């Protein structure tokens, strides 16, 4: 950016065409903007990583295992940033696309381990569980979409289309948008004392679900036939104009929901049942769920002995530790 | 201080201007900032005129009436104070200004007003070096007028109470 | 610190092969030879993970076991006095706001507005660090 | 994005313009990526992870605060260029090599942007 | 050194653009930072005597 | 049965566009596969696991299944490796460039509009040579004899025969636009300066089967008109083409030169903006 | 080699037709005729970098010029043999005058300024606001010839002086004032910027002022 | 001097229909507002403005005030060519000119 601003104040022949100008500004670019979209993907899969065992009165399935795949994913995002950068005809394309094709696998470990989080325990679907899960189909199908998008034979086709698109409107969507409803239903008693109406939050859920699968699944036949992103116009005599209605239609419906949310916000925040006791979820991990419901200034008044991954579980459970050191290692 | 600052810098050129002629015109028609606040009331003062029997009010006049208003408001302030809180004793110790919130923010209202009409009397220079619309700057002055000084004295209420606290 | 150091360590390897791999296969196959662009990203976000890891190394070897480090150990062993944790300060948003009136003023092309940006920034900055330091009034 | 929407059904230009749309969906795409997702990161950050080390506070209690202001600021820059005569930014969220140049795009919002 | 400049310096108006004279538009600078800090340096000097003595 | 598998993707006009649909296809059925797996495996665990029924102790702590997870990551690699390599092959297929074409067309897009070249005819039957460079360059573009240029109000309309390799050279006068014809299945940028930037601006066509009209977009970031760069590409018979070439070379324009060849002499496809 | 403008029109083709017409008609959409203007409006508009222009709106930004190697000239020949427009100066070398657009009296075209010139851009030739966006730009880094033909063809909501009510020597002295008047010293010390007590009162609230409570806040105690 | 296209969006103020010659209108320079000359002319949106405190008047609508505290229109003076083709004044305003007064305009 630095360099840019001093080609458009200054006359600075950093990025003309008659030099390497048009690909230097390309890689740059995307070496900086794929980890972007890693960096805000990650801390989400933690987020929900965090509340599946909660409600599944389960342990967290293959901790060793997640760690070592975020630990892959974060190596190798920093290796495929020229994806992005197929139809430009100048880069290596075996390498980014056998690399992308790599990257594939860590994230399916991450989602098998949370499908056998969740098997075989005793679910309870409260607004979070629902966000989580909202969370793991829109994610699956985005990620789907996104590897079949990683082959350069296909890229060649639908790349700067609506196919495009409705991929990152996926991922992004079903990460940031449910997994942050997901957190905020988490976490409001822990930061307030308060709780969050449950009713609104299932209003709200299934409006939300209902307006995005029906505002953006049409934009992948809407451009597979010919219609490129970024145009303001089109002729009636090309088809799809009535898809464009019903993208438009859920576009309505998405925005509409979230008058439940802030309703719900607004008034739960002063009125609302209040928590009076820890853990308000029962069945809690992680040595936040050990301290008063608000937390004081400086956030502890006493801590417990730590021996495992769930502290404040054995804290309130102790006639468990047994039964969870015996029977760790079934599967 | 004086002497550095009129050795250093440059203070009304008026070689560069030139001799008055009623026929010729430049851009940039400010007074000093002490009178900057006048000439803000005139322009972002909306043209109202009353035409009756053979006689014209035009639109100035409401300048007039409201400087000398801002004339008689300021030295007839004490009188006013002291017959709304109704205290009439002798007082040799000062005041911090986070005891008193009602006067801090009447105060701080009076200054947003003065800040929005000398801001107002510099739209062109504004609306030139900050690429900004003219009309925009005029209907921004017009509004602020009116919006800001009470946005100010709620948040400088709020402010010496959290003082306090 | 023994895990930080291995996790860096780890790190640093894989960037480097990426970065000699991917020199060496546009040294040949490419159009127009090696790239240029990318394997100067790559060969210092190597140097980025291992001057860091190093780091970690080294204070890992000058140093006995920790409470946190350490398994096997209870909460009467990190019975003690942390350090100094700032209380309530104003000075960080007088900092922003001088940044971004030199970052406006240097937006819209106006060098009188950068010079009073970077005098501000200057100020707050020596404010935020004198700001518990500063000894009593001498009268 | 639903003046985005509301635009593109109905072929024709209804009520939008070629430059507007271009800065609207410019804005669009900042705004989401930048404006609200890296911030909400380090807000759930903030948050909940001293809580979960058992720590009392973050290592530098100030450069917090920092960081919050210079988001907000940084925030409040970039979209204040809708206020110009001359909107916003017009090229894509990318940025491509020499659309952005001073030839090409020579308004005052891709400036605001930059900064 | 203010009265050494104000005797010695050439301070007619020379302006044009042949002889760019560079000299002139130094006149009144000189006589300001001379003065004023002149003066200054007294204050100054005056303030730290009676803070410490 | 396959128009709904391929999602919407327009049949090809090139044996390389049946080859993209063929992989496109089948990686299709792959991926919904999987996802129809995964899907039951979750909404499974959702609809019958969800029983916290009348009674419950607390259900299992287990956390750990190593042969387990040893095969859903052993078996992922495989499923990758096998589409890598049938994409490589298809990849390298399509991006043959035989060194000897029978047509060559020099493609310059300007701010907001198309102008097409025809630098050279040489038809492998040895009926027809004839070659259209210029040294009207007195400095990387292209300048020729035969040159259809678009305005904003005509769509350019390409002429070209069917059943010969066509071969394009890709150059842009002032920033990156695109060059995407849906019925090729294939589009590629078109940058500035080519060859400073090192990229290939050329790739060819082996034949065109079907004879008709088709239309193209920019699918690139132009500037305000990006969404009015529409061009047509018109496939006719050999002799046909030769007749078009012959009486174009006789000073006419485009319009005349596809009149007297008894087809519409304005855009099928495509009308000029109104909108503009 | 004057009989040749083929290129010209060879430039105008490839940057010029989407916004004006393959015969310089004016598309109905964005552009006028561009029939009765000549070599000297193509000249201004190109040389100083107006030209071709993105979106367009109420006014189009100075920017870096494209053309240059001889091609302002190709341009503006195609253009002047399409109408009778205003053409520019030229030296006795075939060369844009520079030296010879320079007057000898400053007190004339000083007057000359202040009555026809100043009221939009400045005393000094600084800039100035008009209505709803549009501005008018700052005088410093014209060059004579770029002034001759700006005032001579009447750019967007610029009048337009014609050689008949102001003649080629009051176009000279005008000249020669405006390129004096951004050239000179300021004998008084650095001026601020050029326009009126704006400037002053913001120097004097940001200098003089916390230089004073900053030495008050330094002498006098605080309780 | 308007240009010959427009000449058709003129609008005639009710006692001044003859005051121009073809495409010459001659209004008066002092703003009627408080007496700056208004000497902004900005050639095709027809609009004169006023640099003291930013009036505007449309000079295709009899010099109708359009913006800012200026409430009443520019006056316009009559305008003929005489026996040597000279431009010479046909008469007087029909108004004073300058700012407004407790007796009239
Ligand atoms: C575009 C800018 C325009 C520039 C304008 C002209 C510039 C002139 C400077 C302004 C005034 C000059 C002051 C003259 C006094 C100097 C003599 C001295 O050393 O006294 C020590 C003096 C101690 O005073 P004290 O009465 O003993 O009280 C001690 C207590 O501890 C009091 O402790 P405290 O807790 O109350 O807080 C101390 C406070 C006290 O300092 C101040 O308050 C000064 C600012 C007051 C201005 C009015 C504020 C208006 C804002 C609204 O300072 C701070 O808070 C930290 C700010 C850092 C100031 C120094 C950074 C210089 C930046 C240079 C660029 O400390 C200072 O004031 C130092 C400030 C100036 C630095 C020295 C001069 C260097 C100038 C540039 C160098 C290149
Ligand atoms: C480019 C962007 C530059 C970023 C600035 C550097 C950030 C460094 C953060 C890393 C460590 C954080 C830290 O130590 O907290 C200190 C402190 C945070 O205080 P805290 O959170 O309450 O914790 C207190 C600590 O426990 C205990 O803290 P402490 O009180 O013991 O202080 C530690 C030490 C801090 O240790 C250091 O990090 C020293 C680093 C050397 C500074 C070199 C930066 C120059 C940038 C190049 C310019 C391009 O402070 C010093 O010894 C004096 C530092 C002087 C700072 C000089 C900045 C001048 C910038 C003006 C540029 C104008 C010229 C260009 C035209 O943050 C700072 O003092 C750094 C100033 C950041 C202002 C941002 C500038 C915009
Ligand atoms: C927040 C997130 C985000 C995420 C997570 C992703 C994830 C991925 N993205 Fe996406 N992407 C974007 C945001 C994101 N993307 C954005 C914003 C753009 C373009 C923006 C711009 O251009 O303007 C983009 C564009 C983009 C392109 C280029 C589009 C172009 O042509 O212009 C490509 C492919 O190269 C791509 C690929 C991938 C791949 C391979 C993944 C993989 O990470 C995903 C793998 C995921 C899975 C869910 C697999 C599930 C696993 C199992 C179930 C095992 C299954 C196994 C087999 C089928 C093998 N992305
Ligand atoms: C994290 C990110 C993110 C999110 C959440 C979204 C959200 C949405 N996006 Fe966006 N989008 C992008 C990232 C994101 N997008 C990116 C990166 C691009 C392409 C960038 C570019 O090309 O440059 C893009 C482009 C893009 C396009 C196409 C632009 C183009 O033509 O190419 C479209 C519409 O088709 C679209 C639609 C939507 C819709 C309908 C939502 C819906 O989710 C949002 C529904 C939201 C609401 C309606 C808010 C509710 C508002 C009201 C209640 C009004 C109230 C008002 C006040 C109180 C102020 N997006
Ligand atoms: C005020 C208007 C809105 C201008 C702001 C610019 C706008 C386009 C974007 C602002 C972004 C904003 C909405 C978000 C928050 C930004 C944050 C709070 C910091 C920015 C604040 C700004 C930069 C402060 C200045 C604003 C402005 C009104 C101050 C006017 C100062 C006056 C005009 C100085 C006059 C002046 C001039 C004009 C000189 O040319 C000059 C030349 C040489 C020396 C001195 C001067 C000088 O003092
Ligand atoms: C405090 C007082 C005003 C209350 C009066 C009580 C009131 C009820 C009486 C009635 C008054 C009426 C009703 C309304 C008053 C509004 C207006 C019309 C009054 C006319 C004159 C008025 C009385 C003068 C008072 C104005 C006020 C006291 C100014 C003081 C400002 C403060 C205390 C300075 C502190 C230190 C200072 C901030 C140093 C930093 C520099 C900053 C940037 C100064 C800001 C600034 C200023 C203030 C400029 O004037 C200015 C002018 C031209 C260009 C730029 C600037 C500029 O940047
Ligand atoms: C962006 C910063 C980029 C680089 C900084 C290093 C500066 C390197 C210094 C060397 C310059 C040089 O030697 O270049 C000589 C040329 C001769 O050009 P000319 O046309 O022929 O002369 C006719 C002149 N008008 O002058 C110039 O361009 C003038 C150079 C401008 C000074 C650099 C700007 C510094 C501003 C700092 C930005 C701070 C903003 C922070 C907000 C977040
Ligand atoms: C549609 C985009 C566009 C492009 C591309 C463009 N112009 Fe313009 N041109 C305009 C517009 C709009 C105006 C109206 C002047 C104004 O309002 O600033 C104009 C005005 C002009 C004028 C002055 C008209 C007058 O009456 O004084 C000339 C001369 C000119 N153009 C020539 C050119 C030249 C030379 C090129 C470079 C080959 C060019 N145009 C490319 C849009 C364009
Ligand atoms: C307010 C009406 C107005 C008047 C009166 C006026 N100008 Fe302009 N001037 C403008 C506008 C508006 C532009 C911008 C035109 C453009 O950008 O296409 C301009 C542009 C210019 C430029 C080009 C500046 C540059 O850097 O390219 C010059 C030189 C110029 N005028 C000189 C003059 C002279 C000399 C006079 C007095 C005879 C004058 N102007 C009178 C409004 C005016
Ligand atoms: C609008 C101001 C302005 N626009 C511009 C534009 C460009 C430039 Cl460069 C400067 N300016 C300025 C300007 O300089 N403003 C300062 C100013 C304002 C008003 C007065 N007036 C004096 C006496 C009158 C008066 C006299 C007798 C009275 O007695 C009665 F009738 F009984 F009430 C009442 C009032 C009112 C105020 C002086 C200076
Ligand atoms: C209340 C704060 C408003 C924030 C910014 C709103 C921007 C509004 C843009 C429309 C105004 C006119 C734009 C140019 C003219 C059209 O045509
Ligand atoms: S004097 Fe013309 S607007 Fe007040
Ligand atoms: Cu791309
Ligand atoms: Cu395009």
């Amino acid at each position: 950016l630095f360099g840019l601003a001093a080609d458009r104040h200054l006359g600075a022949h950093i990025y003309d065409p008659a030099n390497g100008g048009v690909l230097l500004w390309q890689h740059l670019f995307w070496f900086f903007g794929h980890p972007e979209v890693y960096i805000i993907a990650l801390p989400f899969f933690g987020i929900v990583s965090e509340i599946f065992p909660v409600f599944s009165r389960k342990p967290i399935f293959g901790y060793t295992t997640l760690i070592y795949a975020t630990l892959a994913i974060a190596a190798l995002s920093v290796a495929v940033w020229a994806h992005h950068m197929y139809a430009t005809g100048a880069v290596l394309l075996p390498f980014f696309s056998f690399m992308t094709f790599l990257i594939a696998v860590p994230t399916g470990i991450k989602f098998f381990n949370w499908i056998g989080t969740m098997w075989k325990g005793q679910l309870t679907f409260e607004t979070p569980m629902l966000f989580s899960v909202g969370f793991l189909i829109t994610f699956l199908l985005g990620g789907l979409s996104g590897v079949l998008l990683a082959s350069p034979p296909l890229d060649f086709h639908v790349t700067d289309s609506y196919f495009v698109i409705a991929h990152f409107h996926y991922v992004l969507f079903g990460t940031i948008v449910f997994a942050t409803y997901a957190g905020i239903y988490f976490w409001f008693p822990k930061m307030t004392g308060r709780l969050l109406d449950e009713r609104l939050g299932k209003l709200h859920f299934w409006l939300t679900f209902i307006g995005f699968h029906t505002t953006f699944l049409v934009q992948h036949w809407l451009g597979d036939e010919g219609m490129p992103r970024r145009y303001a116009d089109y002729l009636p005599t090309d088809g799809f104009t009535t898809l464009n209605v019903i993208s438009t239609v859920g576009a309505f419906i998405l925005g509409v929901s979230m008058l439940p949310f802030v309703w719900n916000v607004f008034k739960s925040w002063r009125y609302g049942e209040p928590v009076t006791v820890d853990d308000p979820w029962g069945y809690g991990n992680s040595l936040e769920w050990a301290t008063s419901c608000p937390p004081p200034r400086h956030n502890f008044t006493e801590l417990p002995r730590i021996r495992s991954e769930r502290p404040a579980f054995e804290l309130h459970y102790p006639h468990m530790v047994e039964r969870m050191r015996a029977e760790a290692h079934v599967g | 201080v004086l002497g550095l600052m009129g050795g250093l810098l440059q203070i009304n050129p008026i070689w560069n201007l030139g001799p008055y002629k009623p026929s010729q015109v430049s851009a940039g028609s400010q007074p000093d900032f002490y009178m900057m606040w006048t000439e803000g009331l005139a322009r972002i003062w909306p043209p109202w005129e009353f035409y009756f029997w053979h006689h014209t009010i035009p639109a100035p006049v409401w300048v007039a009436v409201i400087m000398g208003l801002v004339f008689v408001l300021l030295p007839a302030y004490p009188f006013l104070e002291k017959r709304f809180t109704g205290d009439y004793a002798h007082h040799n110790l000062l005041q911090r200004p986070r005891d008193v919130p009602v006067r801090t923010a009447i105060g701080a209202m009076a200054i947003a007003f003065y800040m929005v009409l000398t801001l107002a009397a510099m739209n062109d220079i504004i609306a030139l070096k900050f690429h900004i619309s003219l009309n925009a700057t005029t209907w921004i002055g017009r509004i602020g007028m009116v919006i800001l000084p009470p946005f100010v004295y709620f948040i400088t209420y709020r402010w010496c109470i959290g003082l306090q606290r | 610190m023994h895990i930080e150091a291995r996790l860096f360590e780890i790190l640093t390897a894989f960037f480097a092969l990426a970065a000699v791999v991917y020199a060496v296969l546009t040294a040949m196959f490419a159009t127009g030879g090696v790239e240029w662009a990318g394997t100067t990203a790559l060969v210092l976000t190597t140097g980025l993970t291992l001057i860091t890891g190093t780091f970690f190394r080294f204070v890992a070897r000058r140093l006995d076991t920790r409470p946190e480090d350490y398994e096997d150990a209870e909460i009467s062993d990190g019975a003690g006095e942390l350090g100094f944790f700032a209380p309530h300060s104003w000075w960080p948003i007088l900092i922003s706001l001088s940044f971004s009136t030199a970052a406006v003023g240097a937006a819209l092309w106006l060098p009188w507005l950068i010079a009073a940006g970077v005098a501000f920034v200057i100020t707050s900055v020596c404010g935020l660090v004198f700001e518990y330091y500063w000894g009593p009034e001498k009268h | 994005a639903l003046f985005m929407r509301t635009e593109l059904a109905m072929p024709g230009l209804q009520f939008l313009s070629n430059e507007q749309f271009n800065q609207l969906f410019t804005m669009h795409g900042t705004v989401m990526l930048l404006f609200y997702a890296t911030p909400i990161v380090f807000g759930f950050a903030n948050l909940v992870l001293p809580l979960q080390i058992g720590a009392p506070d973050v290592a530098f209690p100030r450069l917090n605060a920092l960081s919050f202001w210079l988001f907000l600021f940084g925030a409040l820059i970039a979209i204040a260029g809708f206020i110009t005569p001359g909107g916003a930014a017009d090229f894509g969220w990318t940025a491509y090599s020499p659309l952005t140049d001073a030839i090409h795009s020579p308004g005052a919002g891709g400036d605001l942007w930059i900064m | 050194a203010l009265l050494l400049i104000f005797l010695f310096w050439p301070w007619e108006f020379k302006a044009a653009d042949g002889e760019s004279d560079f000299i002139y538009s130094l006149t009144t600078p000189l006589y300001g930072l001379t003065f004023g800090l002149s003066i200054l340096s007294i204050a100054i000097g005056a303030v730290l005597y009676q803070k410490r003595f | 049965w396959s128009d709904a598998l391929a999602l919407g993707w327009p049949t090809g006009i090139t044996p390389e566009a049946k080859l993209n649909r063929e992989l496109w296809i089948g990686s299709v059925i792959a991926s919904f596969a999987v996802g129809a797996i995964v899907w039951g495996l979750i909404f499974w665990t959702s609809a019958f696991h969800r029983k916290k029924a009348t009674d419950t102790e607390l259900p299992r702590q287990f956390g750990y299944n190593m042969p387990l997870e040893l095969t859903l990551t052993v078996i992922p690699f495989l499923i990758i490796s096998v589409l890598f390599y049938f994409t490589v092959v298809v990849q390298e297929r399509m991006m043959h460039k035989d060194p000897n074409p029978e047509v060559v067309i020099d493609v310059t897009a300007f701010q907001w509009n198309w102008k097409f070249g025809y630098q050279k005819i040489a038809f492998a039957d040895g009926s027809f040579d004839y070659d259209g460079a210029d040294p009207e360059r007195k400095t990387y573009l292209n300048f020729d004899k035969i040159e259809t240029l678009g305005t904003s109000s005509e769509i350019p309309v390409l002429v070209l025969p069917a059943g010969k390799r066509i071969e394009f050279v890709l150059n842009s006068a002032d920033v990156i636009h695109g060059f995407w014809v849906p019925e090729f299945l294939f589009k590629r940028d078109v940058l500035p300066e080519p060859k400073a930037n090192n990229s290939d601006n050329v790739f060819q066509v082996s034949e065109i089967q079907q004879t008709g009209a088709f239309v193209g977009r920019c699918t690139e970031m132009c500037g305000t008109f990006h969404a009015m760069m529409n061009f047509e590409v018109r496939v006719v018979e050999p002799n046909d083409f030769k007749a078009y070439i012959d009486q174009r070379n006789a000073g006419k324009t485009n319009a005349e030169a596809l009149a007297a060849i008894n087809q519409p002499p304005l855009a099928i496809t495509t009308e000029p903006f109104e909108s503009r | 080699s004057s009989a040749l403008l083929r290129t010209g029109k060879q430039l105008f083709d490839t940057s010029c037709v989407s916004c004006h017409g393959a015969n310089l008609q004016g598309v109905p959409d964005h552009g006028p005729s561009l029939i009765g203007v000549g070599e000297a409006a193509v000249y201004f508009q190109v040389s100083t970098g107006r030209m071709p222009a993105m979106r367009g709106e109420a006014q189009a930004p100075r920017k870096d010029p494209i053309f240059d190697e001889a091609q302002i000239d190709a341009i503006g020949a195609y253009v002047q043999a399409n109408g009778g427009g205003p053409t520019v100066v030229r030296n006795p070398d075939g060369s844009i005058a520079t030296q010879s657009l320079r007057g000898n009296d400053l007190g004339r075209g000083g007057d000359l300024f202040r009555l026809n010139c100043a009221s939009c851009h400045n005393f000094t030739g600084k800039g100035g606001a008009l209505s709803s966006g549009k501005y008018a730009p700052d005088l410093a880094p014209a060059n004579e010839q770029q002034i001759l033909t700006a005032m001579l063809t009447g750019p967007q909501n610029m009048p337009k002086f014609s050689n008949r009510q102001l003649s080629f020597e009051a176009k000279k002295d005008i000249i020669a004032y405006v390129k004096v008047a951004t050239e000179a010293r300021q004998p008084g010390g650095y001026l601020l910027g050029g326009f009126g007590p704006a400037p002053e009162g913001m120097a004097m609230w940001i200098i003089g002022m916390v230089a004073a409570i900053g030495l008050a806040l330094w002498i006098g105690a605080r309780s | 001097r308007i240009k010959p296209s427009d000449l058709g969006r003129v609008v005639k103020r009710k006692g001044q229909e003859s005051f121009n010659f073809g495409e010459f209108f001659a209004f008066t320079k002092v703003c009627s507002h408080l007496g700056c000359p208004s000497s902004l002319y900005e050639q095709q949106s027809y609009r004169i403005l006023c640099p003291c405190h930013q009036s505007q008047f449309d000079a295709l609508h009899f010099a109708k005030p359009i913006f800012g505290p200026a409430a009443r229109a520019l006056a316009q003076l009559p305008i003929t060519i005489d026996t040597d083709g000279y431009l010479v004044a046909n008469g007087d305003f029909v108004e004073p000119v300058g700012p407004a007064f407790w007796e009239r305009t």
